[PDB]
């Protein structure tokens, strides 16, 4: 099967979780294959790995993989920076995308 | 036995989750127990771009997921798009409706 590339989109905390006091970012990544990838968050240009959460990739109808990681932070964590990134790996390509609060 | 439903929010389709004309947007499913959540869009009127990933157990226990479509930009403000997730073992559903930021 053709190697593909991962479609990556970076969804910043709603406006509804912000308000029941909780933030998560939501890094899908999708339409890759084969079915291997890491994924890494920044909170700026540093690396975080506290709250973070990715699932196993998982193959669509058509055949390709999608995963999601999960960035688990409070409100004032996701205010207090300028931007958190989502990056993630795959045959020799990283993809990275980023959010502003 | 002890269930707890989950909390749906929505992943807004924004200028930043579109690329070349095609938009992401999605719903975060929160915080329950025990699985399975199932999740369609529209009640099922709309499947095509449909992914939905695997959970993922947090050390609370607790299981979150989310689900993507990805759309034409031009549908964005004039189709609805509402998430339906099914959380059986809670006897809930929940409809979230999915607007442009």
């Amino acid at each position: 099967q053709p190697k593909a590339a991962p479609s990556v989109t970076l969804f910043p905390p709603s406006s509804e979780e912000l308000q029941a006091n909780d933030a998560t970012l939501v890094c899908f990544i999708s339409d890759f294959y084969p079915g291997a990838v890491t994924v890494a968050w920044k909170a700026d240009s540093s690396p975080v790995k506290a709250g973070v959460e990715t699932t196993t990739p998982s193959k669509q109808s058509n055949n390709k993989y999608a995963a999601s990681s999960y960035l688990s932070l409070t409100p004032e964590q996701w205010k207090s920076h300028r931007s958190y990134s989502c990056q993630v790996t795959h045959e020799g390509s990283t993809v990275e995308k980023t959010v502003a609060p | 036995a002890s269930t707890k439903g989950p909390s749906v929010f929505p992943l807004a389709p924004s200028s930043k989750s579109t690329s070349g004309g095609t938009a992401a947007l999605g719903c975060l499913v929160k915080k329950y127990f025990p699985e399975p959540v199932t999740v369609s869009w529209n009640s099922g009127a709309l499947t095509s771009g449909v992914h939905t990933t695997p959970a993922v157990l947090q050390s609370s226990g607790l299981y979150s997921l989310s689900s993507f479509v990805t759309v034409p930009s031009s549908s964005l403000g004039t189709q609805t798009y509402i998430c339906n997730v099914n959380h059986k073992p809670s006897n809930t559903k929940v409809d979230k409706k999915v607007e442009p930021k």
